[PDB]
């Protein structure tokens, strides 16, 4: 829906700040693993925000690309994985990057391609980042799909998943 | 490989090391035929 | 300002090349006639401060000369990177198959 | 006469240097015109001592006495390298290649740990100008290198490290990593170290020496997390000469 | 009283048919030795190590000095099939005294002759059958014996020179060294008997258990047993089963260890490689291929700061890195040569490792006893290919499995001759349970 | 430090724990069996004993 | 085949039971 | 494939530790420890109601007495093990309960992981592992394994998911 | 799909001259590769020098080349070292080295060919498989 969404308000004549712009954060914040009722655990106890803490803004809509200007794709999480990798594909699935576990063989590392993350909409509309290992930690956020700014002191978060009244 | 002049009894030898088992079988056919008495 | 060491490099010219101060020997079967034997005068000659210095390496016959001549462009040189070549990790890095 | 390892396996003596007869007083001449190799250098340590925190202002802690809990594994040997003579007369011994480190872990009173490699690697030591003997008042003075305890392939116990490794804290997908900076890269760190050996005996006729040696270096610093004690041992140590 | 299930019980108390179980089953363990001789035989391809072809009874021929010259190396095959032939034509002689004893002959033997004839509970004639028995076995060790010192000798694995057959001409006598090895501690880096290294203490062990059994024999036929012994013991048929069960329990076990740690009467050339053996030939082989090219093993820290190749045991001895240094007792004819009075020799590792060495621990690290069921080689992870377990693998774990059920069985019967001895195997009698005449426990 | 019992132990003579300090600050002393840990034990040894003394 | 030899000895075994009870003997 | 679903469970939801499955494993060890020492028992408490050697004849199953002694049964357990069954009804009921209810426990759990609702981690181990390096625990070395088995079987194993993962990302330790 | 005498053909030699093998010459490759190679080279890796594998295209970068039938038998019959320097025919099997390595004693001219095609053929049957190692298993 969100995808329709910025599609059409492209067609339109709209730029990609303004699409993303208009898209509600109400709507951002259902395309985000953190309220995906299967990601909680047995004893993890209270509310969701115990866990990722009180969100409070989206930071609008990461866009990643390579050195050669190509959109990249986190792969998201799937519910079954408590962690998994951060891998970046092409339009077509085709790796393009990705963080490695051991270094000395990689062939993907985001220093080596160049990988750079732009924000549209949100908080941070309109600022792209370069220096790698701040694009690192946003492509780590995005497989969790949209991304947020939490309050994690206010309730003392641990950062772990809780299930919603849904799953309990 | 064994000597040449017994070749020929090459798959009797293939056979042979299992016959003790035959003996344990042979038991039971035997118990058999008197009934298990 | 905690940063990778061995990410940042991976930034560098030692992300796509041969490093002859840094990379481990393993890489130079990538390339003809460089492994084992010249592989093994490279690593133990590092540092280099400039790719053409392993030219003036003590005891190259002129084919070994040869052979690093038509392979200069796939060489770099960094600064060497301590972590990269303590613990004897240009000669076994822990990587095997 | 001398010993085999079945003499020697399980005893002990495997991680203890050789020794100078206490009549070995003699003296080594040096002839300039000629190079010397040192073809075995060992360090034994005998005692491990680490520098307290007194977590105040004018008190500069103390080095207190440590337990050793790794055992019988802690001996430098079959250390090499060369033997100069310079244009003053000072010799220099330069590392070139031995068994030039042990990790080593000692414990302080109240249970802390404190792991550390006790190395020579890179060693350089030096005596004083116009030797031409070396005699039972020879010192050396040199520094050395400490590398990382670990290296880089090493993972912590959640599966982060520098060279292989994750780059974050996984099992907390959602804190604030800003906190876990500190644990989640690792460093690797390279020190100075320092040591002094004292030659107290020596054999004029085989160019053996044997004495004594202090060095100064830091333990672990557990790629970054954490700061490391300084640490000082002592220990005897027996080298023989070669003309080269 | 018994079931057809239970039914050579019924054998307890017929002497006769009792021998002919014991003769007929004598002889299906001479006709196995010896079709299965035959049959590794006629699979035996000399090109092929041993251990890469499943024979378990070959390599026993071959470490005896028959069929095999330096090296290991088999020469002459024919030594191979004496043995299995005769074995094999032994074996009807067997069957035949067996099948007429159980079948034909008298049923009970103390009718016949007073000699042959016995009841269990006659000690002194029970004490006989055992002498005569140990006599033969004292015979039996001393062939071993005769044959290393007047027969041709004994393979010898740590020959110089690869190994090969060598006589033995000064067995040790000692007995601080013979009896030495039964007060070692089975622990490691000791081994008990397991960690005998060399034939002439294997042959001077055997002198004296010879002298042993056969003074034991002497003894037993001589006397009966003492009142303190006779006190002590259960004097029955099954409680006499029930000894040697254990008995043969302790042996299988020890059977176990020996083909698994042992590589002097269970050679590796034959057997292939031991387990610590693999494992110390890894280290080996990628030692050497690193300093090949450049690498100083000496001074390369690992991951963990102990040494990538080389570290101290913890009593100093310079061992092999990596989890290998669980195996630094390990020794071998390949690998000594390179070790010091301190453990490994760092100048020895630079300048004299041979390439027979090399190919020997590459030989052996492909060959570590690590196999599945089905006889695929190697780890556990790894695709099918290498049709390989190690002989040492089966050896091991079929006599493990005999050892736990010999000592199953010597429970089962020491527990049953106990009861049946007192009178209630059969059960409790409801008129007299002894538990209803004694006082309640609170 | 809210110490109840630890300076009663101090008052007549327990000075050291197993672990190789001292309430003085002397590090490396060897106290033997009597250090606060030892009393300690010797207390809940003492407690099992007397326990069993009174179900007799 | 070796399927010839090992069929005319598992017959060995049986054919003796069956011998003995067909000629009424102390099975 | 049923061992695959075993894997699966501790790669993915660290079943061992889910304390649903430990009543489970109690019941279904339990039963078979009770049924083992309950044959046992009998058959060594045996009244000798017939003369031969093998007991089993001397059963008739219209007979009125017991064809075991409880009593003596249960003077062996008091002395051996400190306590002992008394009432053979009580005995043969909590055979009955004793694997009945370890299934029914284990059955509850898994419908927890129906949702994902896992007893995967310990918070308090975490947080300490996250901040300390230098802490360990058999419970942060399992889930280095659990980490290993996802990644590497996700990929043939849900092949619908199109998992591709370069070598580089592999999890791994030193040499292996 | 099937072994087509596609696959079957392979480089006779550097001059790119092919060969077409037959599925029996295959077959008997294989049999011969698992007696006489596999203990070390299984699945087209080296258990004892993991760096070196029996890849196509790390084999067109030996020198001599031996990504093709010449380069193989030759290599069977005096191996080198991958940059052609020294000859190790001592501490690998080779018909040169056929007393120390006693199973290349009963291997005929024929018998090399096949072990060479099959090395040729099984990358292009198993793709990253060979030589990949237990990340592809
Ligand atoms: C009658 C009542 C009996 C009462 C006995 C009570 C005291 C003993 C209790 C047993 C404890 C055994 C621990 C075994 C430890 C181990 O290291 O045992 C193995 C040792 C072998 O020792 C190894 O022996 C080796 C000897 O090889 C050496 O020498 C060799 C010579 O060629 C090679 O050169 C080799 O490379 C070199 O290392 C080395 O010394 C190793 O370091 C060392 O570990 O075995 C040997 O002592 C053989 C011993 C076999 C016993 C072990 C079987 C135990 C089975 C229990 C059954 C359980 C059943 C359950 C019941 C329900
Ligand atoms: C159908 C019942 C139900 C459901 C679905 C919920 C759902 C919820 N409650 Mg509510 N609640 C309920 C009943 C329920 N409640 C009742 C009855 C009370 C009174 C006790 C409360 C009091 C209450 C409070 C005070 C709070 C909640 C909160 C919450 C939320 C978090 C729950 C959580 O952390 O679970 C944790 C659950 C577990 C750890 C599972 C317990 C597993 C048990 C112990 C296993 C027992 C096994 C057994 C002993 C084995 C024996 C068997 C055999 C051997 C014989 C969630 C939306 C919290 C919140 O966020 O509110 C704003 C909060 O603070 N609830
Ligand atoms: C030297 C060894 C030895 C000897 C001479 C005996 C002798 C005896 N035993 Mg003891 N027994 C032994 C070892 C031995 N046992 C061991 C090692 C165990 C533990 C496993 C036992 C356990 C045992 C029990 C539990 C009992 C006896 C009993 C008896 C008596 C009757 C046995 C009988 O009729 O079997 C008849 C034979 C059979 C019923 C055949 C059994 C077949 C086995 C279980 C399977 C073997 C299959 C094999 C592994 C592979 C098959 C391949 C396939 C092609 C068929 C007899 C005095 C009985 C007794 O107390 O007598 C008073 C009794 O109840 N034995
Ligand atoms: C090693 C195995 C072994 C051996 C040697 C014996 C031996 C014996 N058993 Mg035991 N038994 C065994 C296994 C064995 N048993 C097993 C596994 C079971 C369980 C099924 C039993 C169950 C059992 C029962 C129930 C009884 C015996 C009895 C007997 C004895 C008399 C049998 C008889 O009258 O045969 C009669 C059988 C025949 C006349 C048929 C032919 C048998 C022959 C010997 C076959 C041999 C063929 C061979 C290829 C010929 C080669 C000859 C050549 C060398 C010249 C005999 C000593 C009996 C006993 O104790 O008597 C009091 C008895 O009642 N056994
Ligand atoms: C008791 C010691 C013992 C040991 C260690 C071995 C070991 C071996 N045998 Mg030998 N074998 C034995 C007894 C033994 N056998 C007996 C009694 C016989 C007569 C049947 C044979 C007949 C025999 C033949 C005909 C062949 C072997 C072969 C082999 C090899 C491959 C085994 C295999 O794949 O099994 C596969 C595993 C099993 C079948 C599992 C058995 C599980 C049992 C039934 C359960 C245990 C229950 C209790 C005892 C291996 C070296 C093969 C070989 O390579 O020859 C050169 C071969 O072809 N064996
Ligand atoms: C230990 C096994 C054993 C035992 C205790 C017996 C015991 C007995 N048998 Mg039996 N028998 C056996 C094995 C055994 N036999 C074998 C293997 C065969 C087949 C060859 C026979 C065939 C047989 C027959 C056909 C008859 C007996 C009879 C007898 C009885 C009297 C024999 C006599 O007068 O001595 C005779 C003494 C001698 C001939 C002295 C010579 C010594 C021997 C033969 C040479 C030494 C052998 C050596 C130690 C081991 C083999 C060598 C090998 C390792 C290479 C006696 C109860 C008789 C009987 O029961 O009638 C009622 C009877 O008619 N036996
Ligand atoms: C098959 C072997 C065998 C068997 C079954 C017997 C059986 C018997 N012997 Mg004979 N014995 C044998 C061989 C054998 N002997 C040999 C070869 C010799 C010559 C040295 C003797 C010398 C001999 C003498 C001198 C005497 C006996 C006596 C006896 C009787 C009592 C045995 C006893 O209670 O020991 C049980 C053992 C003990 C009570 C104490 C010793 C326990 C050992 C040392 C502990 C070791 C356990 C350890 C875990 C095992 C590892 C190895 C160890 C060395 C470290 C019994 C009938 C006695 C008798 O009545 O004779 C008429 C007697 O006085 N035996
Ligand atoms: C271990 C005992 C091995 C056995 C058995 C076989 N090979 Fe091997 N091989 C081995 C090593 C250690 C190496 C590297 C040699 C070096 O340069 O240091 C090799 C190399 C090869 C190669 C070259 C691979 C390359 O990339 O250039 C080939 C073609 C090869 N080996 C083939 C081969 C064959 C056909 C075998 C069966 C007869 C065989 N090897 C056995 C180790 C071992
Ligand atoms: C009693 C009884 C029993 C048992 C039995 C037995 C156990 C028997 C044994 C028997 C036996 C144990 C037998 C044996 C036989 C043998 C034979 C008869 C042999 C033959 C041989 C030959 C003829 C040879 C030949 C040859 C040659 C010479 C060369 C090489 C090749 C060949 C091999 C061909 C039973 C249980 C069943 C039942 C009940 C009763
Ligand atoms: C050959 C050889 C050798 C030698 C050996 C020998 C010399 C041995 C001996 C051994 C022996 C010498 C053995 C021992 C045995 C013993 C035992 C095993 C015992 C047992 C016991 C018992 C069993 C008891 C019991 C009891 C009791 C306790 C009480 C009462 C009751 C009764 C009696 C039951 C050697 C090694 C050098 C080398 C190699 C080869
Ligand atoms: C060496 C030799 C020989 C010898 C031989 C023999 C010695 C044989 C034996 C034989 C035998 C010894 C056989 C037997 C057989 C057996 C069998 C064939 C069995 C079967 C059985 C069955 C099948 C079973 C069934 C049943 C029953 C009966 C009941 C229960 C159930 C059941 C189902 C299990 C000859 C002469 C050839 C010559 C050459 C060489
Ligand atoms: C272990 C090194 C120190 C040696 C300990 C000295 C021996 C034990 C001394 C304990 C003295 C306390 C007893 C006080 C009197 C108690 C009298 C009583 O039981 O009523």
């Amino acid at each position: 829906e969100i995808n329709r969404r910025v599609q059409a308000s492209l067609a339109s004549g709209a730029t990609l700040e303004e699409a993303w712009s208009a898209i509600p954060e109400k709507l951002a914040f259902y395309d985000y693993i953190g309220n995906n009722p299967a990601k909680g655990g047995l004893f993890r106890t209270g509310p969701m925000n115990k866990g990722d803490g009180i969100a409070q803004a989206w930071k609008g809509h990461a866009v990643f690309r390579n050195k050669e200007g190509e959109e990249l794709f986190v792969r998201r999480m799937p519910a079954f994985f408590e962690s998994f990798p951060v891998i970046l594909t092409d339009k077509n699935g085709v790796v393009k990057a990705d963080i490695p576990f051991r270094r000395a063989e990689s062939k993907y590392s985001f220093e080596q391609q160049g990988v750079t993350v732009s924000f549209y909409g949100g908080e941070l509309n309109g600022q792209t980042f370069t220096d790698p290992p701040t694009v690192k930690s946003y492509a780590r956020k995005a497989i969790f799909g949209e991304i947020f700014e939490f309050d994690t002191e206010t309730l003392n978060s641990d950062g772990i998943f809780r299930t919603s009244p849904r799953g309990w | 490989k064994l000597p040449e002049a017994y070749a020929i009894f090459d798959p009797l030898v293939d056979v042979l090391p299992v016959i003790p088992v035959l003996f344990l079988a042979l038991a039971f056919v035997w118990q058999a035929a008197v009934g298990f008495r | 300002e905690l940063v990778n060491v061995v990410d940042e490099k991976l930034g560098t010219a030692y992300g796509e090349k041969i490093d002859l101060n840094n990379t481990n020997i393993a890489a130079f079967i990538q390339y003809r006639g460089l492994y084992p034997t010249l592989a093994k005068l490279i690593v133990k000659n590092a540092p280099y401060e400039s790719v053409e210095d392993v030219l003036n390496i003590p005891g190259l016959t002129e084919r070994q000369k040869q052979i690093l001549r038509e392979n200069l462009e796939h060489f770099t040189v960094t600064e060497v990177e301590t972590a990269l070549v303590e613990g004897g990790d240009r000669y076994n890095n822990g990587l095997y198959k | 006469q001398t010993l085999t390892y079945d003499d020697i396996v399980g005893t002990g003596l495997a991680n203890k240097c050789p020794t100078l007869d206490d009549t070995a007083r003699g003296a080594y001449p040096i002839d300039s015109s000629q190079t010397y190799r040192i073809a075995r250098l060992c360090l034994q340590p005998t005692t491990f001592l680490v520098k307290e925190e007194p977590k105040n202002k004018r008190q500069e802690a103390e080095f207190v006495p440590t337990k050793l809990v790794t055992r019988e594994t802690t001996s430098l040997d079959q250390i090499q390298g060369e033997l100069k003579v310079n244009s003053d007369g000072s010799l220099t011994f330069v590392e070139e290649d031995g068994i030039d480190f042990q990790p080593v872990t000692v414990q302080m009173a109240g249970g802390e740990r404190i792991p550390l490699l006790f190395t020579v690697k890179n060693l350089v030591a030096s005596t004083q100008p116009n030797v031409t003997s070396i005699t039972t008042s020879t010192d050396f003075k040199g520094e050395f290198n400490v590398p990382s305890y670990r290296t880089a392939n090493f993972l912590d116990p959640k599966g982060r490290g520098l060279a292989s490794g994750y780059d974050s804290a996984i099992a907390l997908p959602q804190a604030k990593e800003e906190e876990l900076a500190r644990a989640n890269v690792k460093r690797f760190s390279l020190t100075k170290g320092q040591i002094s050996l004292n030659v107290a005996k020596v054999d004029g006729r085989t160019g053996e020496i044997a004495g004594t040696f202090e060095s100064e270096q830091l333990s672990d610093d557990d790629m970054g997390a954490h700061e490391p004690h300084e640490v000082k041992i002592q220990g005897v140590f027996y080298a023989s000469i070669e003309p080269a | 009283g018994f079931a057809w299930w239970a039914g050579n019980a019924r054998l307890i108390n017929l002497s006769g048919k009792l021998l002919g179980a014991h003769v007929a089953h004598a002889g299906l363990i001479v006709f196995w030795a010896g079709a299965m001789t035959l049959f590794e035989l006629a699979h035996f391809i000399p090109e092929k190590p041993m251990y890469e072809q499943g024979l378990i009874l070959i390599p026993h021929i071959a470490t005896l000095g028959w069929g095999v010259g330096p090296g290991g190396e088999v020469v002459d095959t024919f030594p191979f099939f004496v043995v299995g032939v005769v074995h094999l034509i032994s074996s009807a002689v067997l069957g035949f005294g067996g099948v007429y004893h159980a079948i034909r002959g008298p049923e009970t033997l103390e009718e016949y002759s007073s000699f042959f004839g016995y009841d269990w509970k006659d000690k002194n004639k029970m004490t006989t059958i055992l002498g005569f028995h140990l006599i033969v076995l004292g015979i039996g060790a001393l062939l071993l014996v005769a044959k290393a010192m007047f027969f041709g000798g004994l393979y010898d694995t740590w020959a110089p020179g690869g190994g090969d057959v060598r006589v033995i001409t000064n067995p040790t006598l000692d007995p601080r060294v013979i009896f030495g090895y039964l007060l070692k501690s089975p622990f490691g880096g000791e081994g008990w008997i397991v960690s005998v290294n060399n034939l002439e203490d294997v042959v001077g062990g055997h002198i004296w258990i010879g002298l042993i059994c056969i003074a034991g024999g002497i003894w037993h036929i001589l006397t009966t047993p003492f009142g303190w012994a006779r006190r002590a013991f259960i004097w029955s048929g099954e409680a006499y089963l029930s000894y040697s069960l254990g008995a043969l329990s302790m042996m299988g076990f020890i059977a176990t260890c020996f083909v698994w740690f042992n590589n002097t009467v269970y050679p590796s050339e034959f057997y292939g490689p031991t387990g610590p053996e693999a494992s110390q030939a890894q280290a080996m082989t990628f030692l050497i291929r690193d300093q090949k090219l450049g690498a100083n093993v000496g001074s390369a820290q690992g991951p963990t700061g102990l040494g990538k190749y080389l570290m101290r045991s913890p009593t100093g001895e310079i061992i092999f890195g990596g989890e290998t240094m669980r195996f630094w007792d390990f020794r071998g004819p390949w690998l000594e040569p390179l070790r010091g009075p301190n453990g490994l020799d760092l100048n020895k590792i630079k300048n004299d490792i041979q390439p027979w060495q090399e190919r020997r621990a590459a030989e052996y690290m492909t060959h570590a006893p690590l196999g599945s069921l089905n006889s695929v080689g190697g780890v556990a992870t790894e695709i099918n290919s290498v049709n390989f377990v190690s002989p040492r693998s089966w050896l091991a774990t079929s006599h493990f499995v005999l050892a736990f059920f010999f000592l199953v069985g010597h429970l089962w019967h020491a527990g049953r001759a106990r009861a049946a001895a007192a009178g209630f195997e059969k059960g409790i009698d409801r008129e007299s349970e002894p538990v209803l005449s004694m006082p309640s426990l609170d | 430090q809210g110490m109840f019992v630890l300076p009663f132990m101090a008052r007549l003579g327990v000075t050291g724990s197993w672990s190789g300090w001292s309430i003085t600050g002397e590090t490396g002393i060897d106290p033997g069996f009597w250090s606060f840990e030892g009393v300690a034990l010797a207390h809940i040894v003492l407690s099992g004993l007397l326990f069993l003394a009174a179900c007799w | 085949a070796q399927l010839t030899m090992i069929a005319m000895i598992g017959i060995a075994g049986p054919m003796i039971i069956f011998l003995l009870a067909v000629r009424r003997g102390n099975l | 494939a049923i061992f695959r679903f075993l894997l699966f469970f501790q790669g993915f939801h660290n079943w061992t530790l889910n304390p649903f499955h430990m009543m489970g494993v109690a019941g279904v060890l339990g039963g078979a420890l009770l049924c083992a020492i309950h044959g046992a028992t009998v058959e060594n408490t045996l009244f000798q109601d017939g003369e031969g050697a093998s007991t089993f004849r001397a059963f008739n199953p219209t007979q009125a007495e017991e064809t075991y002694s409880m009593v003596t049964a249960n003077r062996f357990w008091s002395q051996i093990f400190g306590i002992a069954f008394s009432n053979k009804r009580w005995l043969h009921f909590f055979m009955l309960f004793v694997p009945v209810t370890g299934l029914w426990m284990s059955a509850i759990g898994v419908v927890g992981l129906a949702l994902n609702l896992r007893s995967y981690d310990f918070i308090s181990q975490e947080i300490r592992a996250a901040e300390d390096p230098e802490f360990e625990t058999f419970y942060t070395k399992n889930l280095l394994l659990n980490e290993g088995i996802r990644a590497w079987m996700a990929p043939q194993d849900q092949p619908h998911e199109n998992f591709v993962f370069p070598e580089e990302v592999l999890p791994r330790g030193n040499a292996l | 799909a099937e072994l087509t005498p596609e696959v079957l053909t392979v480089p006779l030699n550097s001059e790119g001259k092919t060969i077409t093998l037959t599925e029996k010459q295959y077959l008997e490759g294989k049999r011969l590769f698992q007696y006489a190679c596999a203990s070390c080279h299984v699945g087209g890796i080296t258990k004892t020098n993991p760096s070196l594998d029996l890849r196509t295209e790390t084999l067109a970068l030996a020198t001599p080349p031996r990504d093709n039938i010449e380069g193989l038998v030759d290599y069977m019959k005096n191996p080198t070292t991958y940059d052609g320097e020294q000859e190790i025919a001592e501490v690998h099997p080779s018909l040169r080295s056929a007393d120390i390595f006693p199973k290349m004693r009963n291997l005929t001219e024929k018998d090399l060919v096949a072990i060479a095609g099959h090395i040729l053929v099984e990358p292009k049957i198993l793709g990253d498989k060979w030589g990949g190692g237990k990340v592809y298993y």
